[PDB]
């Protein structure tokens, strides 16, 4: 579950 | 309490995610760096200065411990047992 966990919050970051 | 196919992914299982953890820090606004780090949590020794800069490596890092401290717990209830 934590796998996945910071390539949601990688793409936010950008904006 | 844990037979040596448990053993053949633990040796794996946190040195994956080390190169992961320098890939995701890296390129947002080394290698052996992140090897010290997330071993030393497993066994419980203060090696290395690395610290997670990156925001994503330590929302990371907080579930990463909570996965060592189960191990530690529950082996220590088997032998028990």
């Amino acid at each position: 579950a934590a796998m996945a966990l910071s390539l949601i919050t990688f793409i936010s970051e950008h904006l | 309490p844990f037979q040596s196919t448990l053993w053949l992914l633990v040796g794996l299982s946190v040195h994956v995610v080390a190169v992961m953890l320098y890939l995701l820090d890296r390129f947002s606004p080394t290698l052996s760096s992140a090897m010290w780090f997330s071993w030393g949590v497993l066994l419980n020794s203060g090696i290395g200065e690395g610290a997670p800069r990156s925001f994503s490596a330590r929302i990371l890092g907080m579930v990463w411990a909570g996965f060592a401290m189960i191990i530690v717990a529950s082996y220590t209830a088997n032998l028990a047992a």
